[PDB]
């Protein structure tokens, strides 16, 4: 009632995009949008489609 | 009368009804028998990377057309043309860039149409010629703004870099060698064609 | 009365109400098994080529809309017709050129608009007449001016040339070649009929 | 004395950059200038670097 705690729900592969890089963006606009409310936690669905360990390559 | 263009853009299909500051290529035709063979030489390898080119274009515009669309910003120069219509005939010329008084500032810019106007005719021996134009891209991208506009039209020039990446293969790249050492023999033969006519 | 047309246009569809200088190809209709037979296959064959021709007409007029309103200076010949209007019934009439005696000139002239109004009728059995179309634009741009409009008029004639070999493909042109002994056989007894009629 | 051996000295991948063909155009300004100097010695420190695997 006071402080609306947010959410976010974010899944895994879409923040992964083609181009080049711009899958930093898709999470640059994602954190300067936690910071529109205070009380706001993020949601990272399936956060091995993101940051994966390294195989052999 | 004649367009008011700056960038040297021209070649065997059209573009050559044009004049600017700096070097242009404007060529269909500007002892004996070996310059009659070279002539022979000339026309039959000429087509045939002119095809090439056209090949190069076709398989061009399936990116070309996102990277058009996507943004308008950058197709169009900062600077108006009309600062720059006076000194054909503020702004000074250098060797190849423009300087300005105000704040003495380089721009190498262009309007984003030149590349698939410069394949219209087609001299892009080389994807290295891409390269160039990318590499330019990335030139505007450096010369003019704040780290916003910077930092995003690099971006969008390392997207080109990534398309020039896949355009750009081996044994293309091999193909593209041979007719870059035929072409750098023809705009030596050509410069000094129009040197002695 | 009758158009005072001096090209040889003429086909199934229609324009054969025209009077010319040279050989003009009038034909809608103008032993004896053999002699019907022949009117049989005639019909029949034509109506396909035909029909060809319109495919023609159809994958032509999509250069041609750019190439015909891209320039209006060439679609009017520089010596006006009226001219050529008195020697129907200054210039002398040679096997099929016009010569001037002020001057001594020899001109293949065309409007621009007799290939887009000859696929309306449609004899163009091969590229080839496409091919001859765009060399008598060549003709026209090399036997009436100077420098600037001969190169300018070149550089359209290569451009249609280079849409010419676009639509010149193998499996057309051996289909073409088809039908261009197809019309061969056809006009050879369509002159032996007007003879003989 | 009379003649240079004159001595020619590259770095480890410094002729190959991230772009593509500085690289070669080096090469070329390179090979060209030991083709004028007749007699010349041309070094790749570190090469590597230069042709990795």
């Amino acid at each position: 009632d006071e402080r609306k705690i947010t959410f976010f729900m974010r899944k895994g592969a879409d923040i992964l995009s083609k181009w080049v890089g711009e899958a930093e963006r898709q999470l640059r606009l994602l954190f300067e949008e936690a910071k529109k409310h205070q009380p706001s936690i993020i949601f990272f669905d399936e956060i091995d489609g993101l940051a994966p360990v390294r195989s052999s390559k | 009368g004649p367009t008011r263009r700056l960038f040297p853009t021209g070649g065997p299909f059209g573009g050559n009804d044009v004049t600017t500051i700096f070097g242009k290529n404007t060529n269909f035709y500007n002892p004996l028998s070996e310059k009659v063979v070279l002539r022979r030489k000339l026309k039959s390898f000429q087509h045939q990377d002119m095809r090439l080119k056209n090949v190069l274009k076709i398989k061009l515009s399936g990116l070309m057309d996102l990277f058009k669309n996507r943004y308008k910003r950058f197709r169009k120069p900062p600077i108006d043309d009309a600062f720059l219509v006076h000194l054909f005939e503020a702004y000074i010329k250098d060797e190849n860039m423009i300087l300005e008084v105000s704040t003495g500032r380089k721009f190498f810019n262009m309007d984003l149409d030149i590349v698939e106007e410069r394949l219209w005719n087609g001299y892009y021996s080389e994807p290295k010629q891409f390269l160039k134009d990318i590499e330019l891209i990335y030139r505007d991208a450096n010369t003019i703004g704040d780290r916003e506009r910077v930092i995003k039209a690099s971006e969008m020039f390392a997207n080109a870099q990534m398309g020039i990446e896949e355009i750009s293969t081996p044994d293309f790249i091999q193909e593209c060698k041979a007719t870059r050492q035929r072409d750098l023999e023809r705009q030596e033969l050509f410069l000094e064609d129009e040197e002695k006519r």
